[PDB]
């Protein structure tokens, strides 16, 4: 079976607005979300629907952009690095599960290049 | 063992 998706809201966590967090939602997430290669990354990988029975043998930290978007929207992240870590986990999950050169991998590589171009201009801490 | 070939979105 699939695991439950990652948590996206916790009312007991403290909340802050920061320029870094705003940029991560309004520039980084938004830019990747609208990209023509985004759709396979907009929700959790459904290993049941996609017939990937071994997916969770190696992917012990699932992540996707739908989860990241919701986390940003619900003030789940305190430090910008928490969000950056989640993007990076999404990419690196893809590269450990899927054969090099598979279409999903080439899509993730293009998205990661774009992510790094946007993260380059992240506001200071 | 993989997800197959992919189509792009709009």
């Amino acid at each position: 079976m699939n695991p439950p998706p990652p948590e996206t809201s916790n009312p007991n966590k403290p909340k802050r607005q920061t320029n870094q967090l705003q940029y991560l939602l309004r520039v980084v997430l938004k830019t990747l979300w609208k990209h023509q290669f985004a759709w396979p990354f907009q929700q959790p990988v459904d290993a049941v629907k996609l017939n990937l029975p071994d997916y969770y043998k190696i992917i012990k930290t699932p992540m996707d952009m739908g989860t990241i978007k919701k986390r940003l929207e619900n003030n789940y992240y305190w430090n910008a690095q928490e969000c950056i870590q989640d993007f990076n986990t999404m990419f690196t999950n893809c590269y450990i599960y899927n054969k090099p050169g598979d279409d999903i991998v080439l899509m993730a590589e293009a998205l990661e290049k774009l992510f790094l171009q946007k993260i380059n201009e992240l506001p200071t801490e | 063992s993989g997800k197959g070939k992919k189509k792009r979105g709009y």
